[PDB]
């Protein structure tokens, strides 16, 4: 038995067919990811992705930040994690002036209206899932600590 | 870096990293305009010069100005 | 003359080393050639392949991996029926070498004569001479 | 002597090997003899 | 230290053991070369009962230092 | 492309045109050698720019002269 | 019996002739210089054999008798390392007072001044301290004498003689064939049994009679001269059984098994022994016996001609999954027909011994009296070292060698080769991806330091006593082994070394060994350390995957191994052969060993090595300011580098003078290759063209018209003039530091 | 259990080639395997008394009645957890090549 094989029967493309590319396991992560899955508009993939990444963002720049050690820390680590957020919503909008023309067509990410409505879903949903992140640590004081409230 | 080493080794390494940004996923979906290549023979030599040049510079700054401030005399 | 799209490609399988979105999208290079034998060659971009008793075909990025492919066969199996095109993503498909069934470093009539000088390399104009001015340096 | 082993001490490297070698030795041994001749004396 | 003891007959019956046990074993496992009269030469006699004193020495000293003696 | 010339002096040797690795030059009559053939540079668009060429030519100065100009992506060998 | 001796008989003429017509060995030589680059082309060239003929048994023939001039000459330098010993040394003041004197085998003449170098190293005499642990060397194997020096050192000169026979013989009058060299499991058994094996028991045998006896009876406090003579321990069997009084019962029971009455001599104690601070002697001498029990039985592994035994080649394509195709098929023929594919394997696994060689012997101190010397503990770390970077980057140079030249694709296909050939785009960007997160995460730890400190918030740090990056880790693998006497390793008496943890071994009230603690900065340098080898692995293995052929060069085998481009076309291909890889990756050797040296002198310096004053304290040599200071560049720059070259700068007017002027001059080497290393051939060829014109006008020109250095050369000789001077500063900064100092 | 000896979901290892991971059987008989040599008891200060498996479960049951606090780094349970991982490791690896492979 052989576990590589050339890229989509292509022997001359510049890929291969390894378990980790193309394994059933791998083939249903990736088609299942809100930026490949089937029936998902363009804004609906930027407000899951959105959401997961504001949620994290929020973690490293409280625990870390300047701020860390003052009361503010929690205040402190969403304005930076905002200002990331609008840091990063500029990055996605001047990508979309520059690679894509203007098309009738709205339903595909790689399409000037798509990239706009992936860019408004990520901006909702990062200021969100950053949010959410904001109320749960500012309520619970296992996720203040690192756990540490046990000990 | 830019004077002792030049540009056939760095234009390989580059094409390794053009094929790994095309085959990982979520990355993909974002395309360089412009084809990413390593720098030009001559502007690595200027390249080389200017960073040599500025860290002389900003170098002898920082030791001709804080030994004679410390010192003063 | 045309590729014939159907012609068997040598045995390979698979590198990282083929060709990119590039070759979909701006311009894919193909070369066939008749093998004698079913023998094990070179990748221009990687390993080893097995050509196949009769016609082969290959897709390759830059014409210069067809021709360095072109240059092996011809030095290691005395291959020399190797033809050379270039593939549009249109469809268009260009044949490229040898441009008029003769190879180039043997003459051939009917060959124009593209970038011959005059004169010799120090015959040339000073660029003072051709500032602000369109004319050619080449006299 | 033979004389490829002659023209083999002919060639340059070993020519300059021992010329300098000889050259490096007479000024070590006027060294040893007249030492500290910082000027020519006079 | 792991008790070893004095020569006797219990440590001679171990090493007959293992170099026995070693002969057909050998005469089993050996790729390249009447059970033990089709084949059988000086080399694979010798090497058999190599591996049997190599065999008998570790099981020797092993039964010694657990007790079994 | 690159600009690829050959100057009179070409002795008719075809070391150029088989050294070339992109199928860029090749050999045509003429009169003014012993060799009845020049050097010829129709596909420069082809041209990489590798001046194998000039490596190849035995005469004095090069009658194949390759000057590099705009860049493109047959002339920088991109396979991508 | 198909493995055999088969030699020609006088294959080649011992003539004069071909001495007497550089360059007879190429035909592109042997017409006669025309430009100067002939004279380099000579050079270059000479021992690439594989280029000037096309059989494989004239290679192999040339390879066997040079490898003879090779031990022909370590002999010589060996019996002149005994001689210098013999007759111009401290060593018999030495023996009787180890940690007084200090070793001085070298004495210069009085010509300019010099004679300053004659420092005074102590017991009466005047000469060059040396460093290379040669005195404990020889009290290790009881020599207590110079009559015994001047008796190794003939031992050594009549090997020389031997070896230089042996090679002039084995090329010019009985010269093997091939099918004698092709014979690799007669030469593993061979070199597994005998070379290994039979070393190690010899030499085991020689510890258990001689160097035991003498070295309890120096431990003991004998005087030197009163120690019976060696062979009185081989014959009067009663005074060796006075020393260890298993000896009574003769080799009964070895042949009886009853091993365990040998325990008098061979030992299992570990840890350091008190009276000298170096390993028990009974426990090297259990040691190489084992280990000569094991290379006799691994070198009974493989068929020669009796049918018992492996072939290599069966064990090797058996082994093959469903990841891996034909697997290791095709290995075998690889590895008995490329010298370069054996060579590249053979010095990968030279350098590493020889890192691990300077790991262990700084931590597990071997020889009486080695330990607090100083000089010499930091003089052996260093030197190999840089024994292992160097072979290690030429183990990438030779299989880039066989890439572009012994490989093969059709007897190649599919197996593990083909593999990595046809994936290396997946292996090159992976390992680039690692070599970025690893210096972003290890050496931006260090920026963020230099930085925090800079803007007054310690508190924002990661150290001790800041955010901590703790090695838990190696924390607790130093637990385990310190735990292990007695519960892991059971019949262990001691830890393995003392840098795990445990007591302070002090000799001479100086440290030598105890545990070397890790912290916030050893966990900084450990990631700095992973990544300048990632980074040097990215390079090499960059250039022997890439070695034939690219996306940008299709056809780089026919441009070779070593070629400086292919044009300014492309863009530009500047340095990409596979050469020009060993090129830039012995840079990065060259950055990887220089960090680790420095890192081992002053983690040694400010954390082991010091006095033990009364009450069991230690005053380290530096004052234990890693801890708080190696977390920084500045730290570094400051208390590393700056704080320690006061005794190069200080030297001159003394006896480490040489040590001042030669930290200087490589300093001055270091800065001159720069000239070659950043310029270009074009530049000096022009400059070349107005010297020569000046020479036509004088009618002075050479006939050997000059020419400027190859491009490939302008690179070889800023490599070497380069590693020359960085290596030099080192090695005059760390010898009159811990001379000094330590 | 991707996969289990049985042909349910259409498992494919890669892009075209279903294997079956034998992750019940496989899994099982490591375990099984590895835990009855395990066993052996050595009156060793880390077993106490114990064999590996048995003082590693052991390990487990004494640092979960305190449940939020870690084990100690010279905690016995560090070490005889590695060792036992290592060993299940190797030879859930072998069983694999042997099952999958030899079939038998
Ligand atoms: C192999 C390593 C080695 C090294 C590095 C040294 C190094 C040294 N030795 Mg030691 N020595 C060695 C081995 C070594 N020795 C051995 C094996 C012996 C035993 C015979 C000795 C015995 C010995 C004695 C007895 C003495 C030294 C001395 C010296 C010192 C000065 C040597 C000198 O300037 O004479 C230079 C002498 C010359 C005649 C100059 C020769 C220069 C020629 C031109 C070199 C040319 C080589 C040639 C061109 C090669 C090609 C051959 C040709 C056919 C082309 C120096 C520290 C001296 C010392 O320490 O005094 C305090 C001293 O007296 N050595
Ligand atoms: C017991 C057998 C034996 C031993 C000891 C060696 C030893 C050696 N071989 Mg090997 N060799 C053997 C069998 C053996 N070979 C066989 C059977 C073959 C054919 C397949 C080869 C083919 C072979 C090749 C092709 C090469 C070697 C090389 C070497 C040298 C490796 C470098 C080194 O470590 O030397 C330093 C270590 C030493 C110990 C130096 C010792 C010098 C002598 C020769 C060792 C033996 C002396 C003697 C037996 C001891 C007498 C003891 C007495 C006082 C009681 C080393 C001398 C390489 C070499 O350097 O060639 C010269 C090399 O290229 N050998
Ligand atoms: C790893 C070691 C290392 C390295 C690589 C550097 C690298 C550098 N240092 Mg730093 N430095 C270091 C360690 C190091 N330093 C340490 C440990 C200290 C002590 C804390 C310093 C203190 C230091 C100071 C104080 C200065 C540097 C300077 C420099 C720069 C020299 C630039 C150049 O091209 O030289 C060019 C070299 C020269 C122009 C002269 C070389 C110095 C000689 C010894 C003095 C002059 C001699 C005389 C005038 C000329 C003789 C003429 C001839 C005919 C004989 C460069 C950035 C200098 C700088 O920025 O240069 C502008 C500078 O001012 N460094
Ligand atoms: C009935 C047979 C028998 C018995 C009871 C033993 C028993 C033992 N052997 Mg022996 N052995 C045997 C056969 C046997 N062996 C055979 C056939 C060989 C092949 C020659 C060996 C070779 C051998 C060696 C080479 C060693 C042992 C050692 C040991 C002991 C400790 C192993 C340990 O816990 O390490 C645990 C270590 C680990 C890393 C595991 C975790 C153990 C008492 C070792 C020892 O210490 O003996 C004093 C040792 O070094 N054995
Ligand atoms: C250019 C090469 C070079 C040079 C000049 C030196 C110079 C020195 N070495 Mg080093 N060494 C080197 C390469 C080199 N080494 C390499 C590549 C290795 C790795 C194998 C070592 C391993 C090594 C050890 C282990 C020791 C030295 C020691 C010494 C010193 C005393 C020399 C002596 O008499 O040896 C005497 C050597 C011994 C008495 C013991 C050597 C024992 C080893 C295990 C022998 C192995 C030989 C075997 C054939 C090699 C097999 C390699 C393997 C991968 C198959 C001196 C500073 C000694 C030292 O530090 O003394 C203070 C010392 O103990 N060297
Ligand atoms: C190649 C290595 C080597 C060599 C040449 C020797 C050589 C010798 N050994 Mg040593 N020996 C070695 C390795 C070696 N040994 C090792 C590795 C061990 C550890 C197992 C020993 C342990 C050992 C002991 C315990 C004794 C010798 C003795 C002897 C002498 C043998 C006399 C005899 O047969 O009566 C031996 C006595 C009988 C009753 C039989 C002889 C000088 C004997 C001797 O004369 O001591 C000085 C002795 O008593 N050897
Ligand atoms: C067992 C070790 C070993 C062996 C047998 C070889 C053998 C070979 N190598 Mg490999 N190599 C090795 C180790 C080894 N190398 C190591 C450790 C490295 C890393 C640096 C390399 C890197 C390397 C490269 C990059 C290349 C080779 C090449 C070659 C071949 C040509 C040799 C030649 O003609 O040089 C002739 C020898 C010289 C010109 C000597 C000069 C070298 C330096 C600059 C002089 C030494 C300075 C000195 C030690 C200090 C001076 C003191 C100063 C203060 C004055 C030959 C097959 C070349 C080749 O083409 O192979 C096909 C090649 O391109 N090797
Ligand atoms: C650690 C446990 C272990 C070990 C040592 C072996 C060993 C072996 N098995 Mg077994 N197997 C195991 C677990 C293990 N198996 C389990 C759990 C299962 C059930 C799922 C199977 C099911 C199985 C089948 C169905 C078959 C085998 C077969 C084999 C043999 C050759 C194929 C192979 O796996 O190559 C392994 C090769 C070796 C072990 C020898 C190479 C020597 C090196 C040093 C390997 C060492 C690896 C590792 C470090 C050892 C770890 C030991 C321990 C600390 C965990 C070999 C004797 C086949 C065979 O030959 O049939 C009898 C066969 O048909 N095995
Ligand atoms: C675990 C694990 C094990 C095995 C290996 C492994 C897979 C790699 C690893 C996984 C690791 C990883 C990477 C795990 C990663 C896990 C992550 C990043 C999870 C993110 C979760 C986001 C949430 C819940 C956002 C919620 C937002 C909400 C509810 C909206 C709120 C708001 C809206 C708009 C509505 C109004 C109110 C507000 C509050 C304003
Ligand atoms: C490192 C290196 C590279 C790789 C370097 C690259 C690709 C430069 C890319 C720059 C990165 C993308 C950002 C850095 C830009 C500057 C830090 C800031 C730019 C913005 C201001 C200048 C306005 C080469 O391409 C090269 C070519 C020829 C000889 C030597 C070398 C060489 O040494
Ligand atoms: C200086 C220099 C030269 C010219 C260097 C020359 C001509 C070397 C000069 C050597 C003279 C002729 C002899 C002097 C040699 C030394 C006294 C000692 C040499 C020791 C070994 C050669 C044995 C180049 O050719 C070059 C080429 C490519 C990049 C950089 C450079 C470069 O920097
Ligand atoms: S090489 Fe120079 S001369 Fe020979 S053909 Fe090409 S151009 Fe004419």
């Amino acid at each position: 038995s052989q576990f590589i094989k050339p890229y989509n029967d292509d022997p001359f493309v510049g890929n291969l067919a390894t378990p980790v590319s193309t394994s059933s396991f791998t083939k249903s992560l990736l088609s299942n990811l809100p930026a490949y899955r089937a029936g998902l508009s363009p804004l609906l993939r930027g407000v899951e992705i959105g959401l997961t990444h504001g949620y994290f963002l929020v973690g490293p720049f409280y625990k870390l930040g300047p701020l860390r050690n003052s009361d503010v820390a929690l205040l402190s680590g969403f304005f930076s994690a905002l200002g990331l957020i609008v840091i990063l919503v500029a990055c996605l909008t001047i990508y979309g002036v520059v690679s894509f023309e203007e098309t009738e067509a709205k339903d595909q990410l790689q399409t000037a209206k798509g990239w706009r409505q992936f860019t408004s879903g990520w901006l909702v949903g990062s200021v969100g899932g950053a949010s959410f992140a904001y109320i749960l640590i500012s309520n619970i004081p296992f996720l203040q600590t690192a756990g540490m409230s046990m000990l | 870096m830019f004077l002792i080493s030049w540009r056939g080794y760095w234009q390989e390494l580059i094409e390794t990293l053009v094929w790994a940004h095309e085959r990982t996923p979520l990355a993909n979906l974002v395309r360089w305009k412009d084809k990413p290549v390593a720098l030009s023979i001559v502007q690595a030599r200027l390249v080389g010069l200017i960073h040599f040049t500025a860290g002389y510079i900003f170098t002898y700054a920082a030791f001709v100005i804080a030994s004679t401030t410390g010192k003063f005399g | 003359e045309t590729l014939n799209l159907q012609i068997p490609s040598p045995t390979f399988e698979g590198s990282t080393g083929g060709w990119l979105r590039a070759a979909e999208v701006e311009e894919k290079y193909a070369i066939t050639w008749t093998s004698p034998k079913e023998q094990v060659f070179e990748m221009p971009t990687g390993g080893a392949a097995i050509m196949r008793q009769g016609e082969n075909l290959l897709y390759l990025a830059r014409k210069e991996q067809c021709l360095a492919l072109a240059t092996q066969v011809k030095n290691s199996f005395k291959i020399t029926d190797y033809k050379v095109y270039r593939i549009f993503p249109s469809g268009e498909v260009q044949y490229l070498h040898p441009k008029d069934g003769v190879f180039p470093e043997k003459v051939n009539a009917g060959r124009v004569g593209v970038g011959n000088v005059s004169h010799s390399i120090g015959k040339n104009l000073n660029p003072a001479q051709i500032k602000f001015t369109s004319k050619s340096f080449n006299g | 002597m033979d004389s490829n082993f002659l023209k083999y001490l002919s060639t340059a490297p070993v020519l300059f090997t021992v010329w300098l070698s000889f050259t490096a030795s007479f000024i070590i041994e006027a060294n040893r003899f007249f030492p500290d001749m910082l000027y020519f004396p006079m | 230290v792991p008790q070893t003891v004095a020569w006797s007959a219990k440590t001679g019956a171990v090493m007959v053991l293992s170099n026995i046990l070693c002969i057909v074993a050998g005469r089993y496992v050996i790729q390249v070369k009447s059970g033990s009269f089709a084949g059988f030469g000086l080399p694979e006699l010798l090497a058999s009962t190599s591996l049997g004193h190599i065999v008998g020495s570790g099981a020797i000293l092993g039964l010694s230092y657990v007790g079994v003696l | 492309s690159h600009s690829v010339k050959v100057y009179d002096t070409c002795i008719g040797c075809t070391q150029c045109v088989r050294a070339c690795p992109c199928d860029v030059l090749e050999m045509v009559s003429w009169d003014g050698c012993k060799a009845g053939q020049i050097a010829s540079a129709p596909r420069t668009e082809d041209c990489i720019g590798c001046k194998r060429c000039e490596t190849a030519c035995p005469t004095d100065f090069l009658s194949v002269r390759v000057y590099l100009g705009g860049e493109t992506t047959r002339s920088m060998g991109l396979a991508y | 019996k198909k493995v055999s001796i088969t030699v020609d008989r006088d294959p080649v003429a011992t003539s004069f002739e071909k001495w007497a017509q550089p360059g007879h060995f190429s035909r592109t030589l042997a017409k006669g210089p025309k430009t100067t680059t002939w004279i380099w082309n000579l050079h270059a060239d000479v021992h690439d054999f594989d280029s000037h003929t096309n059989s494989l048994e004239d290679i192999s023939r040339k390879i066997f008798s040079a490898h003879f001039g090779q031990l022909s000459i370590i002999f010589l330098w060996l019996s002149g390392m005994y001689f210098h010993g013999a007759r111009f040394s401290n060593y018999s003041a030495w023996l009787s007072n180890p940690t007084a004197v200090k070793p001085s085998a070298q004495v210069v003449w009085p010509i300019v001044g010099q004679e300053v170098l004659n420092g005074d190293v102590g017991g009466g005499f005047q000469g060059v301290q040396v460093t290379s642990g040669f005195f404990q060397i020889w009290r290790s194997s009881g020599i207590t004498s110079e009559v015994e020096l001047y008796w190794c050192a003939l031992a050594g000169l009549i090997m020389s003689g031997l070896m230089i026979f042996a090679g002039w013989f084995h090329y010019h009058k009985a010269a093997p064939k091939l099918e004698w060299f092709q014979n690799a499991e007669s030469m593993l058994n061979h070199h597994l049994s005998g070379l290994l094996g039979l070393g190690c028991l010899s030499w085991a045998g020689h510890q258990i009679h001689v160097s035991l006896p003498v070295n309890k009876l120096l431990d003991a406090g004998v005087a030197p001269q009163e120690i019976p003579l060696p062979h009185e321990f081989l014959v009067n069997r009663d005074l060796m059984a006075q020393l260890y009084p298993s000896f009574s019962k003769g080799l009964v029971p070895f042949f009886t098994l009853n091993w365990s009455e040998y325990s008098d001599f061979l030992t299992f104690k570990g840890g350091l022994n008190p009276v000298t601070g170096g390993l028990w002697l009974s426990d090297t001498a259990h040691h190489h016996l084992a280990l000569a029990v094991l290379f006799i039985v691994a070198g009974h592994m493989y068929r020669t001609n009796w049918g018992i035994g492996h072939s290599m080649k069966e064990i090797l394509e058996a082994h093959k999954g469903p990841f891996t195709g034909e697997g290791h098929k095709g290995l075998y023929e690889i590895l008995t027909t490329s010298w370069h594919a054996q060579l590249a394997i053979n010095l990968a696994m030279l350098g590493s011994v020889s890192i691990i060689v300077a790991h262990h012997m700084y931590a597990m101190p071997p020889y009486p009296y080695i330990a607090t010397d100083y000089p010499t503990q930091l003089s052996i770390f260093t030197h190999h070292m840089w024994i292992g970077g160097f072979c290690v980057c030429g183990g990438a140079a030779h299989a880039g060698i066989f890439m572009v030249r012994d490989y093969n694709p059709a007897q190649n296909y599919n197996n593990l080769l083909d593999r990595v050939i046809r994936h290396r785009d997946a292996i090159i960007s992976h390992l680039n991806w690692i070599c970025i997160f690893l210096g972003f995460h290890s050496f931006g730890l260090y920026i963020h330091n230099d930085t925090m400190r800079a803007l007054g918030r310690t508190q924002d740090m990661f150290s001790d006593t800041a955010i901590q990056l703790k090695p838990v880790f190696a924390q607790w693998v130093q637990s385990i082994h310190t735990l292990a006497p007695g519960n892991t390793t059971p019949n262990a008496l001691a830890t393995a070394s003392y840098a795990f943890g445990g007591d302070v071994v002090a000799v001479g009230n100086k440290v030598a060994m105890m545990p070397i603690s890790l912290g916030t900065a050893d966990f900084m340098v450990h990631h700095i350390h992973a990544f300048t080898i990632h980074v040097t692995v990215l390079i090499l293995l960059k250039g022997v995957l890439f070695s034939r052929n690219s996306r940008l060069i299709p056809d780089k085998a026919n441009l070779g191994f070593r070629f400086p481009c292919d044009g300014p076309g492309r863009g530009g291909t500047c340095q990409s052969s596979a050469w020009d890889s060993v090129f830039l990756g012995l840079f990065w050797m060259y950055n990887c060993i220089s960090v680790v040296i420095f890192h081992f002198s002053w983690k040694m310096q400010s954390d082991v090595w010091g006095t033990v004053q009364s009450d069991g304290t230690v005053t380290h040599i530096t004052g234990g300011n890693f801890a708080q200071s190696a977390i920084t560049i500045n730290g570094w720059l400051r208390d590393f580098l700056w704080a320690q070259a006061s005794q190069v700068i200080q030297s001159y007017g003394s006896a480490l003078s040489a040590y001042g002027l030669i930290f200087l001059g490589a300093h001055f080497i270091w800065a001159f290759s720069l000239m070659f290393l950043f310029s270009g051939r074009g530049y000096w060829q022009e400059l070349i063209e107005s010297i020569v014109w000046a020479h036509n006008k004088l009618n002075v020109a050479p006939a050997i018209q000059p020419r400027a250095l190859s491009i490939t050369q302008g690179r070889a000789v800023g490599l070497a003039h380069y590693l020359l001077g960085g290596i030099g500063t080192t090695w005059a900064f760390f010898l009159a530091r811990i001379i000094s100092v330590g | 259990l991707s996969v289990v000896a049985q042909s349910k979901s259409d498992f494919e290892i890669s892009d075209g080639t279903p294997y079956t991971l034998n992750v019940p059987l496989v899994g099982a008989a490591s375990f099984i395997g590895w835990v009855v040599p395990t066993l052996l008891p050595s009156q060793i200060a880390l077993y106490g008394g114990k064999g590996l498996s048995t003082a590693f479960f052991a390990s487990i049951g004494t640092n979960l009645a305190k449940f939020p606090a870690p084990p100690g780094m010279t905690d016995p349970f560090w070490l005889l957890c590695f060792i036992w991982h290592s060993g299940l490791f190797a030879t859930m690896i072998l069983g694999s090549i042997g099952y999958n492979g030899y079939a038998g």
